[PDB]
């Protein structure tokens, strides 16, 4: 018999597609506690949903959730959030891509509330082609103030 | 539902 | 045999449920709230009806909610506006903000999406998005302004 069981890892993880490896519960010899170390080999790209594989357990890998990155299969999207003032004069921060290099993001022009900015070949990896990665894409969300004073409205001209 | 153990 | 054909209607249709028609006559009554790919086996050479939405002017249905994205300027995503809408059903309803819109935001007016598959008394939300036109460049005086 095959029993499902997810598996959370990280953006990071299956990039390298690193040798992740765990240990998980079970019965054992005549009704039992046990838990036994697994080995996952995760490969460059892996895309969630895959999966690996007595009693027999059926391994499906699961994209934990990354506090930058929002994934679109190879491509990765970086929503960098904008005060309202560098929204339309100008800002200069920095992010960090999902290898570890910093990338730096500047503008001296205003942006439209979702305009983004695509950079080929620095997403994840294609798991046929890994040689080949997808790209980044960074969107740029701007915020408003909630209710405006009136020096606010007056200088909106 | 088994018992999830990272490493 | 069986040879099934795209038949093509508006959201308004399948809100209200219409009675369409269109060598043979064949008469159609579109329940309350069927969506696109809803069967219709007519047995006899066996006719079967797919059902094909047509592009809508104003709405993008999504399950029982329709979402319309209402376009606004620079100077009234921040200062506010009043706007109409022309809902499913026929009536118009009023858009109007007087508070700064977040671009991203997401207003929800219930009752106004289309008629859930369960029992059309009840209907999904209507979602309002938005598209504000921001400036695209900037001159000495606007600058100073905002800055």
């Amino acid at each position: 018999e095959t029993v499902q069981v997810n598996l959370p890892v990280s953006l990071e993880d299956l990039f390298v597609g690193k040798k992740k490896s765990f240990k998980i519960g079970r019965k054992g010899p005549h009704g039992a506690s046990e838990k036994t170390q697994i080995d996952i080999q995760l490969k460059p790209g892996w895309k969630a949903g895959t999966k690996i594989t007595r009693k027999t357990l059926q391994f499906v890998i699961q994209e934990k959730s990354h506090p930058n990155f929002k994934r679109d299969g190879d491509d990765l999207i970086y929503t960098l959030p904008l005060s309202f003032k560098e929204s339309l004069l100008g800002f200069s921060k920095t992010i960090q891509t999902i290898d570890g290099r910093t990338l730096p993001l500047s503008r001296v022009q205003p942006v439209q509330p979702s305009q983004t900015s695509t950079y080929p070949g620095q997403g994840m990896p294609t798991p046929k082609n890994p040689s080949q990665r997808g790209n980044l894409i960074v969107k740029y969300k701007v915020d408003y103030p909630i209710s405006l004073n009136d020096a606010q409205k007056r200088a909106i001209d | 539902p088994t018992v999830e153990e990272v490493d």
